[PDB]
C-alpha cells in the first residue's frame, strides 16, 4: 500500500484497522530504519499531504529518538548516531522545512528537531541547527508559526538535553529566546512560546547571567513580559522570576526593590487565580531559599568561614506586606471543596506557614491581630481564616510566645469543632492536631485532656474532611501523651500514660470509623487504619486489655479478606479488596511489634497461615503487592527460633520475591526479609545464599534498575555471614568490585541530584565487610584464619575509606559504618594496621567528625573505634 | 504543586515512609545484634 494511507489509518477508531497500521509501520522500521525515517520526514515536509499523514509521520520520527524511559531513550539515540550521515542529514533536512509550513496547531517537527538534536548535540553533529533555529526566529520576514514552532523546538531541546551540554550554545540560544520575548513582538503566541523556552534554558544561562549587562538585559525583558496583556505571557514570565530567584539569588539585589517587589506583590492581589498563584508561589519559594541559606549560614559560621551564598532576608523585609494579603486570600474559600484542587486560598495558607517557619517569631505579631478579629467573626469565610491562620503560625516561633496564646485559644478551639460551617470544623480538627503535634505541654493540660478527648470522639463519625483530621488529631495526641509520661521518668512504654484512662473507648471507636460506608472520601478510611497503628505505638503497658482484642479484631478482618482473594473477580475485586488488606499488613506490624512474646505465637501461626495461603493464589496474580513480605519480616523479629514451623513454603515464595528484576521496588523487601532470617535460624541458612548471588547481582544486568537500588544487594551479605559459611570468602572478591566501581564512577556532583545518593553505595559494602570479618572470627579464634588474608585490598579498604572522608560529602550514615569497620577490623589484628591508619591523613578527619555528634549514637562508633587504634605504639 | 504542604499532617501511609521505618528498624536490629559480639 501507500505510506500516506497507512499513516492515515493510524487514527482510525477501528481497533483492528489501527492494529494493522501500527504493524506495517514497525515492519518497514525494522527492514530499514533510515529509508523509513527519510520517507517519513519526506511526508512531514510536504504541505500537500493531509494534516493527519503529517502528524503521524512526525509522531513516528519522534518515537524513534526519545522516550519517557531514560534507558530506552539512551538507546534510541545510539541507534540514531549509528545511522550514516547521508540518511541522517536528509532526515534532519526535511524536519527543518516543516517548521512554519505546518497548520496543526502544535508542531510535530518541533519535537523531532529536539529529538534528533538531543542525539547530535553532545557530539557536535548538527552545526546547522543552532544558527538555523536562531535565524529562523530573528528574521523579520518570519511568519508567526515560523517564530513560534522554532522557539518551541528549542524549548524541548532545553528540557530533554543533558544539562552538561548546552553550555557552548547558551549565548546563541538565549539570543533567539530573548528576541521572541521582546515587547515589540506582535504575536502573543511567539511571546508565550518564547517565554516557555527561557524557563527551560535557565539551566545553562549561568555565564550569561553572570554579566551585569546581559543579566540586566534578561531581567528587563522578563519583567516587561509580566506586563503583557496576554495572561499566558504574564504567568510564563512570573514563573521565570520564581526560577531566577531560586537559582540566581545573588543578583536579585538590583531588581527586588526597584522592580520585582511590586510585580510579585501585585500578582498576589490580581483576582486572576493563575496569576495570583505564581505571586504567592514566588514568595513561598523565597521562604525555602532563605531557609536553606540561613541553615547553610549557621554552618559556615560554625566551620570558620563566610557562606558561599549569603541571604538578604527579603521574606522578612516583605513580611508586613505579604501577611495582610495572604490572610485576606484566606477569605476566598471554595464552597465545593475537592482536596485535589489547588487555589490562591490554599496557596496563601501554605505561604503563611512557610513565612512562619522562615521568619521564626517575626510572624506572630503580624498574624495575631487578624485572628482575634475573626475567630468569632459572624462570617464563615472569615471565621475559618482565623482558625486556619492560627494553625499556620504554630511552627516557627518559640514556645516562649505561643504556648500562652494556644492555651487561651484551646477553649475557643474545642467548641468550634461543632460550628455550623463544615469548613470551620475541618480546619478546626487540623489546627487542634497541629497543636498537640508541636505543643504537647499545652495540649496535655490537666483541664483540657478530657474535654479535648471528648471532642475528637464525636469527630470520628463526622464528614471525612472533618473526620479525617480527627484521626490525625488523635495521633498527635497519643504521640504527645507518650512523651508526657515518658519525660519520664522510666525506660519502658509507661504502664499508664494519660490517655490510658479513656483509651479503651478510642480503640473501640476507631474500628467503626475505619469500617464506615463513606471510607473512600478524603481518605478517611485509610486515615482510620493509620491512626490505629500509630495509637498503638504510643500506648501504655497497662493498655494491654484492648491491644489483645484489637489484635484479634484485626485478624478476624484479615483472615476473612485473604479468602476472597484466592478466587479474585474483576478490578472491583482485585486491588479493590486488597486495599483494606494492605492497610492491615501495616496495623499487624504495629501490634505484633508491641505485644507480649506469648500472644505473638498463636498469632504468628494463624497470621502466617493467612499470608501464605493467600500467597498460593495471589502469585502471580497482580502480586505479590510486597506487603505480606513486610508482615513476615516482623514475625521473625517476634519469633526468632519459632520461624521453624514454616520456612519451607517461604523457600519457593521468598525465592521468587528475590528473582523479580522488573519491579525494582519489590525485591527490596524480600532481601531485608532474608536479613531478618539471619537473626532467626542464625545457624542454618547458608544454602539460601546462592540465590542472591547470580540472581541479584545478575539484576545488575542490564542497568535499567534504579539509582537507589544497590546497597541492600550486598548489605545483606554481612548479616548472612553469621553462620560459619566458608563461601563468603568467594564473594569477597565480588564485594571488592562494587565499592571499587563507585570510585571509578565519575559521578559529577554538580547538582544535588547525584549527591543525594552518591554517598550510599559506600555505606553498603561497609556493612558487608563488618559482617564478613565477624562471622569468620569468634571471640577467641582457634584458627582465625583469613582476616589478614585480605591484606592487599585492605589498602583500598582503608584508602577508599579515606576517600570516603576525602570528598566534602558523605552522610553520617556512611561515617557511622566507616567507623565501625576500622574498629573491629583492627580487632582482626593490629599488624601495622595502625601504621596503615596513620598512613592516610583524612582518616582521622573522619574519625574526629565521627566523634563530633551529630548523629546520636552513630558518633559512639567513631568515638570508641579510637581505643583499639590507641593500643599500639 | 505545594498541595502536599496544605495542612501537612504526619500520616505516613505513602510509598516512602512505609518501607523506610521498617528498613531502618532492621539496620537497628543489625547494629544491635551484629555488634553484640563486636565489643
Amino acid at each position: 500500500m501507500e505510506l500516506i494511507t497507512i499513516l492515515e489509518k493510524t487514527v482510525s477508531p477501528d481497533r483492528l484497522e489501527l492494529e494493522a497500521a501500527q504493524k506495517f509501520l514497525e515492519r518497514a522500521a525494522v527492514e530499514n530504519l533510515p529509508t523509513f525515517l527519510v520517507e517519513l520526514s519526506r511526508v512531514l515536509a510536504n504541505p500537500g499531504n493531509s494534516q493527519v499523514a503529517r502528524v503521524a509521520a512526525g509522531l513516528q520520527i519522534k518515537n524513534s529518538l526519545t522516550s519517557k524511559d531514560p534507558d530506552i531513550k539512551a538507546q534510541y539515540q545510539q541507534r540514531w548516531l549509528a545511522i550514516d550521515a547521508n540518511a541522517r542529514r536528509e532526515v534532519k533536512n526535511y524536519v527543518l522545512q516543516t517548521l512554519g509550513t505546518e497548520t496543526y496547531r502544535p508542531s510535530s517537527a518541533s519535537q523531532c528537531v529536539a529529538g534528533i538534536a538531543c542525539a547530535e548535540i553532545p557530539v557536535n553533529q548538527w552545526p546547522e541547527l543552532i544558527p538555523q533555529l536562531v535565524a529562523n526566529v530573528t528574521n523579520p520576514n518570519s511568519t508567526e508559526h515560523m517564530k513560534e514552532s522554532t522557539l518551541e523546538a528549542i524549548g524541548y531541546i532545553c528540557q530533554d538535553i543533558d544539562p552538561e551540554q548546552l553550555q557552548d550554545k547558551s549565548n546563541e540560544i538565549l539570543t533567539a529566546i530573548i528576541q521572541g520575548m521582546r515587547k515589540e513582538e506582535p504575536s502573543n503566541n511567539v511571546k508565550l512560546a518564547a517565554t516557555n523556552a527561557l524557563l527551560n534554558s535557565l539551566e545553562f544561562t549561568k555565564a550569561n547571567f553572570d554579566k551585569e549587562s546581559e543579566r540586566h538585559f534578561i531581567m528587563q525583558v522578563v519583567c516587561e513580559a509580566t506586563q503583557c496583556p496576554d495572561t499566558r505571557v504574564r504567568v510564563a514570565a512570573l514563573q521565570n522570576l520564581v526560577k531566577i530567584m531560586s537559582l540566581y539569588y545573588q543578583y536579585m539585589e538590583t531588581y527586588m526593590g526597584p522592580a520585582l517587589f511590586a510585580i510579585t506583590i501585585e500578582a498576589m492581589k490580581s483576582d486572576i487565580d493563575e496569576v495570583a498563584l505564581q505571586g504567592i508561589e514566588f514568595w513561598s519559594n523565597v521562604c525555602d531559599e532563605e531557609m536553606d541559606l540561613a541553615i547553610e549560614a549557621s554552618e559556615a559560621a560554625e566551620q570558620g568561614r563566610p557562606p558561599e551564598h549569603t541571604s538578604k532576608f527579603y521574606a522578612k523585609g516583605a513580611l508586613q506586606y505579604l501577611v495582610p494579603i495572604l490572610t485576606q486570600t484566606l477569605t476566598k474559600q471554595d464552597e465545593n471543596d475537592d482536596d485535589d484542587d489547588w487555589n490562591p486560598c490554599k496557596a496563601a495558607g501554605v505561604c503563611l506557614m512557610l513565612l512562619a517557619t522562615c521568619c521564626e517569631d517575626d510572624i506572630v505579631p503580624h498574624v495575631l491581630p487578624f485572628i482575634k478579629e475573626h475567630i468569632k467573626n459572624p462570617d464563615w469565610r472569615y471565621r475559618d481564616a482565623a482558625v486556619m491562620a492560627f494553625g499556620c503560625i504554630l511552627e516557627g516561633p518559640e514556645p516562649s510566645q505561643l504556648k500562652p496564646l494556644v492555651i487561651q485559644a484551646m477553649p475557643t478551639l474545642i467548641e468550634l469543632m461543632k460550628d455550623p460551617s463544615v469548613v470551620v470544623r475541618d480546619t478546626a480538627a487540623w489546627t487542634v492536631g497541629r497543636i498537640c503535634e508541636l505543643l504537647p505541654e499545652a495540649a496535655i493540660n490537666d483541664v483540657y485532656l478530657a474535654p479535648l478527648l471528648q471532642c475528637l470522639i464525636e469527630g470520628l463519625s463526622a464528614e471525612p474532611r472533618v473526620a479525617s483530621n480527627v484521626c490525625w488529631a488523635f495521633s498527635s495526641l497519643a504521640e504527645a501523651a507518650y512523651e508526657a509520661a515518658d519525660v519520664a521518668d522510666d525506660q519502658e512504654e509507661p504502664a499508664t500514660y494519660c490517655l490510658s484512662s479513656s483509651f479503651e473507648l478510642i480503640v473501640q471507636k476507631l474500628l467503626e470509623t475505619t469500617d464506615r460506608p463513606d471510607g473512600h472520601q478524603n481518605n478517611l478510611r485509610s486515615s482510620a487504619y493509620e491512626s490505629l497503628m500509630e495509637i498503638v505505638k504510643n500506648s501504655a503497658k497497662d493498655c494491654y486489655p484492648a491491644v489483645q482484642k484489637t489484635t484479634l479484631v484485626i485478624m478476624e478482618r484479615l483472615q476473612q479478606v485473604l479468602q476472597m482473594e484466592s478466587h479474585i473477580q474483576s478490578t472491583s475485586d482485585r486491588i479493590q479488596f486488597n486495599d483494606l488488606q494492605s492497610l492491615l499488613c501495616a496495623t499487624l506490624q504495629n501490634v505484633l511489634r508491641k505485644v507480649q512474646h506469648q500472644d505473638a505465637l498463636q498469632i504468628s501461626d494463624v497470621v502466617m497461615a493467612s499470608l501464605l495461603r493467600m500467597f498460593q493464589s495471589t502469585a502471580g496474580s497482580g502480586g505479590v503487592q510486597e506487603d505480606a513480605l513486610m508482615a513476615v519480616s516482623t514475625l521473625v523479629e517476634v519469633l526468632g527460633g519459632e520461624f521453624l514451623k514454616y520456612m519451607e513454603a517461604f523457600k519457593p515464595f521468598l525465592g521468587i520475591g528475590l528473582k523479580n528484576y522488573a519491579e525494582y521496588q519489590v525485591c527490596l523487601a524480600a532481601v531485608g526479609l532474608v536479613g531478618d532470617l539471619c537473626r532467626a535460624l542464625q545457624s542454618n541458612i547458608i544454602p539460601f545464599c546462592d540465590e542472591v548471588m547470580q540472581l541479584l547481582l545478575e539484576n545488575l544486568g542490564n542497568e535499567n534498575v534504579h539509582r537507589s537500588v544497590k546497597p541492600q544487594i550486598l548489605s545483606v551479605f554481612g548479616d548472612i555471614a553469621l553462620a560459619i559459611g566458608g563461601e563468603f570468602k568467594k564473594y569477597l572478591e565480588v564485594v571488592l568490585n562494587t565499592l571499587q566501581q563507585a570510585s571509578q564512577a565519575q559521578v559529577d556532583k554538580s547538582d544535588y541530584d547525584m549527591v543525594d545518593y552518591l554517598n550510599e553505595l559506600r555505606e553498603s559494602c561497609l556493612e558487608a565487610y563488618t559482617g564478613i570479618v565477624q562471622g569468620l572470627k569468634g571471640d577467641q579464634e582457634n584458627v582465625h584464619p583469613d582476616v589478614m588474608l585480605v591484606q592487599p585490598r585492605v589498602e583500598f579498604i582503608l584508602s577508599f575509606i579515606d576517600h570516603i572522608a576525602g570528598d566534602e560529602d558523605h552522610t553520617d550514615g556512611v561515617v557511622a559504618c566507616a567507623a565501625g569497620l576500622i574498629g573491629d577490623l583492627c580487632t582482626a589484628f593490629g599488624k601495622d594496621v595502625l601504621k596503615l591508619v596513620e598512613a592516610r591523613p583524612m582518616i582521622h578527619e573522619l574519625l574526629t567528625e565521627g566523634r563530633r555528634s551529630k548523629t546520636n549514637k552513630a558518633k559512639t562508633l567513631a568515638t570508641w573505634a579510637t581505643k583499639e587504634l590507641r593500643k599500639l605504639k | 504543586p505545594r498541595l502536599s504542604q496544605y495542612k501537612s499532617k504526619y500520616s505516613s501511609l505513602e510509598q516512602s515512609e512505609r518501607r523506610r521505618r521498617l528498613l531502618e528498624l532492621q539496620k537497628s536490629k543489625r547494629l544491635d545484634y551484629v555488634n553484640h559480639a563486636r565489643r
